[PDB]
């Protein structure tokens, strides 16, 4: 997260870290046994880390649970990045508490201008490299599909949406993928891609979760 | 033809922080770099062994 702030220990209880020997992506807990992340975050031997703040130190509220299943959307396209969503089942059910909680799925899509919370342990620099120990947060608005398409000609599908600030300086970055974009208590987006990070006229692109609610519910129930 | 082993490492547009290997011609060895998760170029390997086997001595 570039241009954000320190969330505060466990203030984003649904945020999880995907670990494969190190943190490589984020995710969102939707129930005690399921996590929503990005399709490009599919990797071997995933271990989901819940209740995390400082990802480099054991603080006492962590729950490390291996992925028992990793279901990438059947229509995911690794070239266009369309349908960039993946569902991860936890090998054992997570113990829910104030620091480990699920986030509700949306009932309807969010309108342009709606303020949302984006979080993750990704790069905090637009130019250069710096990865945080603790979870970072960013308040950013959903942008119009017209502005999103103008920013990324011929790249925005109906399953993507832009969020952020056109002037640059505030955005999600490498290491944030798969993480949440929560608006009014609903998971509206998944950190997906963009042209660099926090660049002027290049807002972050996110997977449009509201288009996948029925698929998410049915897929979880069939696994 | 152009040697793909001599191309600079490519992170790509996606926002994952996946550690991969690339052959660094200037240094003469396989080094680590951050791959974003999509649109990988060929000078991108999952292990140092894969990198050396494919680009060693380029
Ligand atoms: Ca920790
Ligand atoms: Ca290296
Ligand atoms: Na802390």
């Amino acid at each position: 997260i570039v241009g954000g702030y320190t969330c505060g220990a466990n203030t984003v209880p649904y945020q999880v870290s995907l670990n494969s020997g190190y943190h490589f992506c984020g995710g969102s807990l939707i129930n005690s046994q399921w996590v929503v992340s990005a399709a490009h975050c599919y990797k071997s031997g995933i271990q989901v880390r819940l209740g995390e703040d400082n990802i480099n130190v054991v603080e006492g509220n962590e729950q490390f649970i291996s992925a028992s299943k990793s279901i990438v959307h059947p229509s995911y396209n690794s070239n266009t990045l369309n349908n960039d969503i993946m569902l991860i089942k936890l090998k054992s059910a997570a113990s829910l508490n104030s620091r480990v909680a699920s986030i509700s799925l949306p009932t309807s899509c969010a309108s342009a201008g709606t303020q949302c919370l984006i979080s993750g342990w990704g790069n905090t620099k637009s130019s250069g490299t710096s990865y945080p120990d603790v979870l970072k947060c960013l308040k950013a608005p959903i942008l119009s599909d017209s502005s999103c398409k103008s920013a990324y000609p011929g790249q925005i599908t109906s399953n993507m949406f832009c969020a952020g600030y056109l002037e640059g300086g505030k955005d999600s970055c490498q290491g944030d993928s798969g993480g949440p974009v929560v608006c009014s208590g609903k998971l509206q987006g998944i950190v997906s891609w963009g042209s660099g990070c926090a660049q002027k006229n290049k807002p972050g692109v996110y997977t449009k979760v509201c288009n996948y609610v029925s698929w998410i519910k049915q897929t979880i129930a069939s696994n | 033809r152009p040697d793909f082993c001599l191309e600079p490492p490519y992170t790509g547009p996606s926002k994952a922080r996946i550690i991969r290997y690339f052959y660094n011609a200037k240094a003469g060895l396989c080094q680590t770099f951050v791959y974003g998760g999509s649109r990988a170029k060929r000078n991108n390997f999952k292990s140092a062994e894969d990198c050396m086997r494919t680009c060693g001595g380029a």
